């Protein structure tokens, strides 16, 4: 909803999330 | 001319023979069927020599117009065969068959075998001569619907007791190839003298062997026979079909649906009928797809369609099957999460 | 001087053949009633035991004795034809005579009377290879057929054939041999070669056989000589591992497992064997576009997959929809990106690892 | 193959230079459609194989000249497309450069004159490579192309580019005015359509092709105002959908300019519709089609055989979903 | 006559522009008796592939020896110049692609060399052959007799197959930097007797892109429509080198999102005349330049100091977010633009994204 | 006069060769135990050494001294096989051997017997090019060969053969080389050549090779001709490790702490030395892939980098996941967008300043 992941959405700039905190060691 | 059914053929033959026969199909075996009926009444009639030819124009006519000519040293009432082109006569074959229709005679006995003959084909100025003293026969091979009565007839003509399921079960298995399942009904009255073919029996000694063609697939998708339509695109990858000719078979319709759904809503439905020329029997079928989807569908087809034509065009990729799959799957109710179709 | 296992043990009599028990009940019926048909087809899969049947038939036919269901075996035809050196019998190998000379020149030779035997068999192996106007030859020769002269044809893949070959034949489908049959039968093989072995590894190279007899036998002679004389375990795992190459699925199982050092193993190993990346990629997408196929219904694998139907529907079965399509976009992407990533194996660990761990966030309106 | 005035200048330099001997073996004459480059080559060839020429002229009596007049000239090499095929494949340069290894018959130079570079495929232009590196002597190479971006790099930095550029506006509606006979709206839309190429809108006005931008321009006119874009189709579906796809995107790009308030439109015959796009489609709808638009005429354009019923179909079933509310519209993406 | 790209061919290795590395080996090379039988030359269009090949080959089939500087006098070089040597047999590889055409050089490679000691093969644009010419061709590279040898020049070198870059020396050629590429320029204008102008030689420099043979001819371009002359006007003019502001005032335009000033300004420009490409580049280097003057004050250099002051000022009202997010634009713009109906529609359209991306 | 080095270091004996270590112990079993079989197919990547191995299996079968797994390498049989001169070798170019009528002319010569050794060894080499017509007069003799008569085959694409092909043979795949296997080879044929060395040229060599040891011998061979008898550190970076510098370490940390006068000191001094920007850019992608591989398994990263270990665990520790895939991501697209830019150098520093405005911690301050 903010500007800045607008910006980055049409910068094309993909933003991932973990969503599996336990896979990682 | 005097129309008949390869069903139909013992009994004339017993009552008379004819100048000239035409056998005009499809399916291979009740085609040789017929012929080795014809040839055996000659036979026994007295015609012992036999020649057969394949027609083409690299072929030479000088010999067959010698032949039909000339005659025998000791030998009588000669049997000419011709096998004509798959494509169907041309011109120069036209005039060679006019040509050879003055040469007929009495003893000699003229068959042809080949492809079934289109409208242009069929008008013929030899063939409207010969009309007046030929036999034809028509063979098209059974229609799903028609062929369990045939395998019925088959079994109890061999003295066979085959029950409704394993009569189902040899359709399903030998759809389409009537000469697996004559060799299959042989096969199976050599395991079993006893003739008991039970379902299990049958069961053991079957294999898969269907041929069928892209209108049957858009049939099915039509029906929305999920488990046909995939065995049918299984068996066209298998037998090595282009994927191109299913596409453009199911562009078609796939338009000429989506315009009636839209134009649906202002006219009834068989006014567009009439209109767009649709086959009589075909549109209990196509008022049946039209209700069982709405506008939803219908619009996500026409995109997985151009992102496949696309794949296989630009990227010349290989993976068009699984998106037929999933096309298919997409016209019958299935839920189709819609990441596939790239929307 | 040891044979090959398949060389040195060959069918002999119908009760030595495995499994193919239709096709064996059918001829030993027909010949005992006599009902001999003039042109016999054999297909199948490879390893199925074509040239093997018909062979047997081929004796049965011309043994002194008489027209038997089981040859004798000690008699001087079935041991000339057993040797290949039967007067009558003529074995065509049409794979390196598919010229019309070569074939015209022995069915002229079929005019001749059979010397010894009562029938003049004519055994033509790999068929699909002649020519169209050998094919026309062999079909004017099926057309008139002498009553002394017999034609036995073997091909893998009948449908190359013209359909009036099919149509003037009697034709026979071997199925691929059952798990526990090729099984049985290097048990056996084995207890008669007076060789050590462990029922896992047996189990092993039945299921790495994949229908295929002879490719079974070829498997143990390998692990005879990996394991020095003996079929042990531990050699069979070694020498499929070393030739496996279902790492795609293995590697999609440990993406759904969320299992980090799995993926880095099955990565390094197929990074040692040299597998495309890009094309392994491909794979990975078309299983699990397969697996989304499957659970939305379960007819869409056929006989394809049936070497992996088990744990396609396994996978398809456990994995929730959602997370199947959440694996095929990301993998989708890592594809897209993969031309810029400075390597191709590091463009593939980071689209395994994202899948893993890192969710995309779904672009908002 | 008209000589149109504007060409006369261009010419007076580019044959000084083979006057002086100077003249470069690769000339890329770079013109838009009906620019008339065509008949600046042949000019320039007609020269070149002249036996006597007087000044800058050919004498049209020698034998060159009467053979290039009877279009049998031994030593004038051309490659174009074959009839009904739009590529020009890698038989016609292997034959071509397999002949240039040997003398003219006359004695004197060789020309080899390509219709168009940009139908070349990879392995032509690989091929025709090497041969334009080194030509053998007297052998000159003339090419023509739109968009010289297009080209093989290869193929680009080893030729002597010439650009042309049209008139200035007035000079081209006047030429118009003398030619054809309509409103002087409807020939300066006409020319702006063409890019400031005289020579295209001659060719738009002779012909059907006014005729079938007045129905797409009555079909748009129906559609707007409804929900109904697929009703287009039939004035779409048709071989010329290159042309009607981009007059589609220049009016959408008019209705732009008037909703940022612009003053110059390309469509100067058309403003009720030009209001009519303003008033019922947002900008961001707009240049979502325009872009659709664009994409859907590049494709079509490149790809070979792709069928053009379908993608319009989809096209406008796309554009059709783009004006509910609550839809995604596309990004570009590099 | 003959073009300057085609009379000015390097005749030795002292007359190589860069590219030291390459020359430094292969001289080591020849001068330890550390002969390879395969070499391949990648590098990007226009620079001195071929040139260095057949040095390479001169060097090899000298009357004199071995050596890493040829005569040049001696017949064998003399007739290699000229291109009529028996033994030096060069390919093109794109003109015979077919398997035939491999297969039957392959069957003469055991005889011996005519007249000189090495029978030279010299395969150019090797990246145009079909996979089995490559297969033919593998077994052979590997372990050719000892009088052949095999050069090999491409300019795709991700289009072979990995066993015939494995069988190979590979020799990765740079681009010519600027610099060089104004000296060369400058060197063979003075042995030529041509006028020139510094600034005329810097805008041809920049514009060959790296490429020697796109700065030659852009120079023969230039004499031809310079009347024998290669002044700055003359080298704008084919450029199209932007001078005034048009760029910046659009840039500011754009920013302030005034289309109705946007539009006029475009249609001013395209009625005098001017490249799209070279605006757009010129608008990148404006955001590229307020992005770093945003990063440090310092940033801007003094060549810009007559708009200094208004480029500050954009610098203290633009976000740094809003300036990448229109240099991506244009960037995007100038990628899509050959791809367009027109350039001035695709100039129109990238410019009104840029508008409508206002996110304040 | 010098020969090539990999044509002159090819092993002679089971013992010279590197790895490879279950084909040659199943090969010695099967010589030792008698139990010969007459379809050896070898697959793998490239140099791994299948053509070796197959010559040395020929020098084995055919030896004055029997059948063994150990060749002498003295008898004349062994000599003639080394030097290619051998009757009893037939070695067969698939490649230019493809049409069915050289197949047909071979089966037809198969039955004599060999002239001196006791085999008649058929090695076809790169059979993946033979046409189906070849395979299929191929397949009746490789199911009933005489005796006498041996069948070997190798190929890099073993997946285009018949599967009836692949069925009636005995498959060997070969695997890649390690890195430390190819050092010890380079270190070992470089002692033997009497060429100097420094382990760091070897082991950029080595990582260079990626598996294939004939890459690894043709790499050393240009640095030799590049360091004028030696193979220095210098040398091999001259044009193999011109990139993997502390300098894309040191941007990457100043990136991650929002240092931008230290990054455009880093690119200005990068500029000086004539660093290329697009090498630069691999490397700092490179960097963030490895961290983010520490992330995940602490074990990803190898002693091959050794000596920036510890300053990497420090940027996995510190560094939250969503941050590398950030930078990462935008690296990604500014590589993708570098052949349009202006001007390379100028790619990279709007590349480096767009990384920096989205920085997640420290934004650049925005205008008020
Ligand atoms: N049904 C079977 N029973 C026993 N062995 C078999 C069978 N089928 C194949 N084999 C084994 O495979 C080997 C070769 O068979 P092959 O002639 O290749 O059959 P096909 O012609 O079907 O490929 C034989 O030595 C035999 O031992
Ligand atoms: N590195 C270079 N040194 C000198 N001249 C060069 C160089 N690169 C290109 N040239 C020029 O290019 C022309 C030869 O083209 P060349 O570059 O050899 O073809 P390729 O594209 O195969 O490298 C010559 O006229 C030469 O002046
Ligand atoms: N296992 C190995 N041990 C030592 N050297 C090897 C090995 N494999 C390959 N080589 C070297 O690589 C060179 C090329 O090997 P090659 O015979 O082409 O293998 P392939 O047939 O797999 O390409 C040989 O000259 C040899 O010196
Ligand atoms: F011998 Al087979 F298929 F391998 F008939
Ligand atoms: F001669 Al080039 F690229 F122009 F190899
Ligand atoms: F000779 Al190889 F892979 F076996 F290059
Ligand atoms: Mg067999
Ligand atoms: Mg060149
Ligand atoms: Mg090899
Ligand atoms: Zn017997
Ligand atoms: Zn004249
Ligand atoms: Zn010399
Ligand atoms: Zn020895």
């Amino acid at each position: 909803t903010s500007r800045r992941d607008w910006q980055l959405q049409q910068l094309g700039i993909t933003q991932w999330s973990l969503r599996r905190p336990g896979a990682l060691q | 001319m005097i129309r008949l059914y390869p069903e139909q053929l013992r009994a004339q033959l017993n009552e008379g023979l004819r100048a000239a026969y035409l056998l005009l199909g499809n399916d291979p075996l009740l085609l040789q069927e017929s012929q080795d009926a014809v040839r055996q009444v000659a036979a026994a009639q007295g015609f012992e020599e036999h020649h057969t030819f394949s027609i083409d124009p690299n072929t030479d006519w000088n010999a067959i117009f010698s032949l039909c000519q000339a005659m025998s040293l000791f030998a009588s009432r000669q049997t000419l065969l011709l096998l004509l082109p798959e494509n169907g006569p041309n011109a120069a074959i036209n005039e060679q068959l006019l040509t050879l229709t003055g040469l007929l005679h009495d003893d000699l006995l003229l068959i042809v075998r080949g492809n079934k003959l289109s409208k242009a084909q069929e008008n013929a100025a030899w063939f409207t001569a010969l009309a007046n003293r030929s036999v034809q026969v028509t063979c098209q091979t059974p229609e799903q619907a028609q062929l369990p009565r045939w395998v019925a007839a088959r079994a109890k003509q061999l003295n066979l007791e085959l029950d409704d399921a394993a009569n189902q079960v040899l359709c399903y298995c030998y759809e389409g190839n009537l000469l697996a399942l004559a060799q299959a009904l042989e096969r199976l009255s050599l395991l079993w003298p006893d003739g008991k073919l039970t379902l299990p029996r049958v069961e053991q000694a079957v294999n898969d062997a269907a041929h069928f063609t892209p209108f049957h697939w858009v049939d099915a998708l039509l029906m929305g026979k999920s488990k046909r339509a995939l065995h049918i695109l299984q068996q066209l990858r298998l037998e090595g079909s282009e994927p191109v000719i299913l596409l453009r078979t199911l562009q078609r319709e796939l338009l000429l649906l989506v315009n009636l759904k839209r134009q649906s809503a202002h006219t009834p439905l068989r006014a567009l009928f009439d209109k767009h020329r649709v086959w009589q029997n075909r549109r209990g079928m196509m008022g049946e797809a039209l209700n069982r989807l709405s506008q939803t569908q219908l619009r996500q087809a026409v995109q997985l369609l151009t992102r496949t034509e696309l794949t296989l065009k630009q990227d010349y990729g290989q993976s068009v099957w699984a998106e037929l799959e999933g096309l298919s799957l997409l016209l019958c109710h299935k839920p189709l999460a819609d990441v596939f179709i790239d929307g | 001087s040891y044979q090959v296992l398949a060389r040195k043990w060959r069918p002999q009599t119908f009760a030595d053949v495995v499994g193919q028990e239709h096709v064996l009940t059918a001829l030993a019926n027909g010949l005992s009633l006599g009902r001999i048909h003039h042109a016999y087809l054999f297909s199948g899969t490879r390893g199925v035991g074509k040239t093997s049947i018909a062979r047997l038939l081929a004796k049965g036919l011309n043994c002194e004795t008489g027209i038997t269901a089981t040859p004798c075996g000690v008699c001087d035809n079935c041991r000339e034809i057993e040797q290949g050196r039967f007067v009558d019998l003529i074995e065509i190998d049409a794979a390196s005579r598919t010229k019309v000379e070569d074939t015209r020149d022995l069915l002229d030779n079929v005019q001749y009377a059979p010397a010894r035997g009562r029938f003049k068999v004519y055994l033509i192996d790999e068929v699909h290879m002649l020519s169209r106007h050998s094919f026309n030859a062999l079909l004017k020769t099926l057309e008139e057929p002498p009553e002394h002269v017999k034609f036995l044809l073997a091909t893998t893949d009948p449908q190359k054939l013209p359909v009036t070959i099919l149509s003037r034949c009697l034709q026979f489908h071997l199925k691929a041999l059952d798990v526990e049959q090729i099984r049985h039968q290097l048990e056996h093989i084995l207890n008669e070669e007076h060789i050590a072995h462990e029922p896992r590894a047996l189990q092993l190279l039945a299921r790495a056989a994949e229908g295929s007899l002879r490719d079974a036998l070829s498997l143990t002679d390998q692990a005879i000589a990996s394991g020095d004389g003996q079929v042990s375990t531990q050699a069979v795992s070694a020498m499929l591992g070393t030739l496996d190459d279902d790492q795609a699925l293995s590697l999609v199982e440990a993406m759904v497992e969320a299992n980090g050092e799995r993926v880095m193993a099955l990565i390094n190993e197929a990074a040692a064997r040299g597998i495309e990346w890009e094309a392994l990629l491909v794979e990975m997408l078309g299983l699990l576009h397969r697996i989304a196929m499957v659970q939305l219904s379960p007819a869409a694998l056929g006989n394809d997959m049936a070497a992996i139907e088990l744990r396609m529907r396994e996978l398809a079965r456990t994995i929730p929809p959602t997370d199947i399509q959440l694996y095929y976009q990301t993998l989708l992407i890592g594809r897209k990106e993969l031309p810029y990533a400075p390597d191709r194996r590091m463009g593939v660990e980071m689209t395994l690892l994202r899948a893993l761990a890192f969710h995309p966030r779904m672009p908002l309106p | 193959m008209r000589w149109y005035p504007w060409l006369r200048p261009d010419f007076e330099k580019l044959v000084a230079s083979y006057q002086a001997g100077r003249g470069h073996h690769a000339l890329l004459i770079q013109a838009l459609p009906g620019m008339g480059d065509d008949a600046l080559i042949y000019a320039l060839s007609r020269y070149l194989l002249c036996q006597q020429p007087q000044g800058h002229k050919s004498c049209g009596h020698c034998r060159g000249c009467q053979l290039m007049q009877a279009g049998t000239h031994p030593d004038y090499y051309t490659l174009a497309p074959e009839k009904g095929k739009n590529t020009l494949g890698v038989d016609a340069v292997r034959e071509v450069t397999e002949k240039l290894n040997e003398h003219a018959r006359l004695g004197g130079a060789k020309v080899v004159w390509v219709t168009d570079a940009a139908l070349l495929t990879d392995a032509a232009a690989n091929a025709l490579l090497k041969t334009l590196e080194e030509p053998p002597a007297e052998t000159w190479f003339f090419l023509a192309t739109r968009e010289p971006e297009r080209l093989l790099a290869t193929l680009r930095s080893r030729c002597r580019l010439h650009y042309l550029a049209p008139p200035p506006e007035q000079y081209a509606v006047t030429w118009l005015s003398r030619e054809v006979t309509m409103s002087q709206d409807a020939l300066l839309a006409a020319l702006r359509l063409s890019a400031g190429s005289p020579g295209a809108a001659l060719a738009l006005f002779q012909g059907d092709n006014w005729q079938a931008r007045e129905t797409l321009c009555q079909a748009l006119a129906y559609s707007v105002p409804s929900g109904d874009w697929y009703s287009l189709l039939a004035a779409l579906n048709h071989e010329q959908a290159p042309a009607r796809l981009h007059w589609l995107a220049t009016l959408l790009m008019d209705a732009l300019k008037r909703h940022h308030g612009a003053a110059q439109v390309t469509n100067v015959d058309v403003p009720g519709l030009v209001a009519e796009l303003a008033n019922h489609l947002s900008p961001s709808r707009l240049q979502a089609i325009l872009g659709d638009v664009c994409h859907i005429r590049e494709q079509l354009m490149s790809v070979t055989g792709i069928n053009r019923e379908l993608l319009i179909t989809d096209l406008l079933l796309r554009i059709e979903h783009y004006l509910q509310p609550g839809v995604v519209l596309p990004v570009p993406h590099l």
